[PDB]
């Protein structure tokens, strides 16, 4: 590892779908860890480890792709099991291992000697891998910055839940007025004790942050099933 | 699939110095231990040289025996000096290596050296 | 469907002294193969009933493969002071793991003899449950230690299996895989086929 030498009025963002079974045209209330309306949560873009307090909301407004994944571990020390999420355009892999991470988190990218083929294989995230308990190969998922990638992570009851959605809006304005209905992507049964979280990016060698809060919210379902309106 | 190739084994006179190189052809994750064993006339399965952590050799030949463990070239070297007819033996390789297919122990075909 | 069958169909198994451990998770486990007998010898499967295994759910399963003479197959059991337990491979006092043993004398044995495998029979102390011991350090049956593993004073702990084809069932080598099962607060990876 080669070591190298903001909040907006937050209303109607990332309410995830609580249940997968189909429902239609009804006003339902559920009390669960949710992001409050007008919560004024923070926005990121220069990346410190952020403590995982509750479930976490996250957003990506930029059109181009630079996000290479995230880092999930209680401490930099190896002893604590670590969830290395891997978001590489070639491969997206959930790897859970007893990781001793390097001082600087960024991974490394370079082109080939004679082919000049830009290889992102080299990693500079963890110094060592002590005990690697888990491996999963998931589906590799991806000027006005139209697209919006919105995510929620929820780690309770030995279950780690990934709530994911994406929608483009040509508006460059940072936070759209319109409602955000969010679908669960993956579930992990690892249940590793996670007290802190960091992003992960690559290096040549725009990031809403909110915490779920316990409160009951009312949802009106569409005939199709979408969350047309969400209220306090 | 680690393959052990023995080199340097030849028929020699008593008192000579010989080296056996046990090259590991197959790829490896990491090596725990590699142990030499003797088939000598009038001698059973016995421990030539290896570890025990710190390097260990056999009785009455501990000084004669020399272990060169090389983790870069993946070839271990055994040097036996001041040879005697009792040292006429097939020196069987035995490498305990965890590799791509998995943790395994592999036995080298061995080479016979005749001393008289 | 994680490859529970590949260990049954692995080319060659590990030695007694050094046992390879494979852990299977994030997969559905099938006990249908274990419903069929491994060989003419019926496997001894401790803890839960073999017929009930499909209903079981284990947080993690640990598989160990090794070849042992037919005489000592009865020796392996939860927590008994034995040569394999004390020096080769120790199993906790009360364990629910499942042992699968199938005769392999035909494939394994060699007329010239295959010494690919050794056992440890010598140690000053006791073996904890589930710690592979690869130590080759000098052993002293006599009280006085020696340096350089002198024969009459110091006796080497490891001795090989000849595996000459022998009619005696005790000497006949069986390939044996043990399945350690453990449960904790984490959800169980094992799932039923139906
Ligand atoms: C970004 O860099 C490279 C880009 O290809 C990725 O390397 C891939 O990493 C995966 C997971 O570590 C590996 O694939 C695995 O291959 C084994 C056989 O060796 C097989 O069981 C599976 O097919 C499994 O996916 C492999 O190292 C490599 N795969 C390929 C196709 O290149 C890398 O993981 C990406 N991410 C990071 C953080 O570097
Ligand atoms: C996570 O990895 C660590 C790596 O240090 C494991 O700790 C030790 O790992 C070594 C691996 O060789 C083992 O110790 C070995 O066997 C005995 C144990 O008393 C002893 O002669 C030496 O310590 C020898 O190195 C053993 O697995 C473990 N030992 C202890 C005392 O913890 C750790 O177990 C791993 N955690 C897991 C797999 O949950
Ligand atoms: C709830 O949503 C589902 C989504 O599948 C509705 O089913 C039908 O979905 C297709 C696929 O887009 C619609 O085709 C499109 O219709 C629009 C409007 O006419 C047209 O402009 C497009 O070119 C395309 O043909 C289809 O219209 C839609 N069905 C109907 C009756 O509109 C499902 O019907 C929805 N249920 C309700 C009524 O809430
Ligand atoms: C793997 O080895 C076994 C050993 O006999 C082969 O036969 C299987 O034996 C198990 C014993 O429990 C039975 O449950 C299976 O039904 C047997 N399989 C058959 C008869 O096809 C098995 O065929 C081998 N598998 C491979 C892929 O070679
Ligand atoms: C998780 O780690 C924190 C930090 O040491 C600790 O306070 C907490 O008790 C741990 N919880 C579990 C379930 O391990």
């Amino acid at each position: 590892c080669v070591n190298l030498t903001a909040y907006t009025n937050s209303f109607t963002r990332g309410v995830y779908y609580p249940d997968k079974v189909f429902r239609s045209s009804v006003l339902h209330s559920t009390q669960d860890l949710f992001l409050p309306f007008f919560s004024n949560v923070t926005w990121f873009h220069d990346n410190p480890v952020l403590p995982f307090n509750d479930g976490v909301y996250f957003a990506s407004t930029e059109k181009s792709n630079i996000i290479r994944g995230w880092i999930f571990g209680t401490t930099l020390d190896s002893k604590t099991q670590s969830l290395l999420i891997v978001n590489n355009a070639t491969n997206v892999v959930i790897k859970v291992c007893e990781f001793q991470f390097c001082n600087d988190p960024f991974l490394g990218v370079y082109y080939h000697k004679n082919n000049k083929s830009w290889m992102e294989s080299e990693f500079r995230v963890y110094s060592s891998a002590n005990n690697c308990t888990f491996e999963y190969v998931s589906q590799p998922f991806l000027g006005n910055f139209k697209n919006l990638r919105e995510f929620v992570f929820k780690n309770i009851d030995g279950y780690f839940k990934i709530y994911s959605k994406h929608t483009p809006i040509n508006l460059v304005r940072d936070l759209p007025q319109g409602f955000s209905a969010l679908e669960p992507l993956v579930d992990l049964p690892i249940g590793i004790n996670i007290t802190r979280f960091q992003t992960l990016l690559a290096l040549h060698r725009a990031y809403y942050v909110g915490y779920l809060q316990p409160r009951t919210f009312l949802l009106k379902y569409n005939e199709n099933g979408t969350i047309t309106d969400a209220v306090d | 699939q680690v393959q052990l190739v023995e080199s340097g084994g030849g028929l020699v006179q008593p008192g000579e110095s010989l080296r056996l190189s046990c090259a590991a052809s197959g790829s490896i994750f990491g090596i725990y231990a590699v142990h030499w064993f003797r088939m000598a006339p009038g001698k059973e399965r016995e421990f030539t040289a290896g570890f025990g952590g710190s390097t260990n050799y056999a009785a009455s030949v501990k000084g004669r025996f020399t272990m060169s463990r090389d983790n870069a070239k993946n070839t271990t070297y055994l040097q036996m000096n001041s040879l005697k007819p009792a040292d006429t033996a097939v020196y069987y390789c035995h490498a305990l290596i965890k590799n791509e297919l998995g943790f395994l122990d592999y036995w080298g075909p061995g080479t016979q050296v005749t001393v008289s």
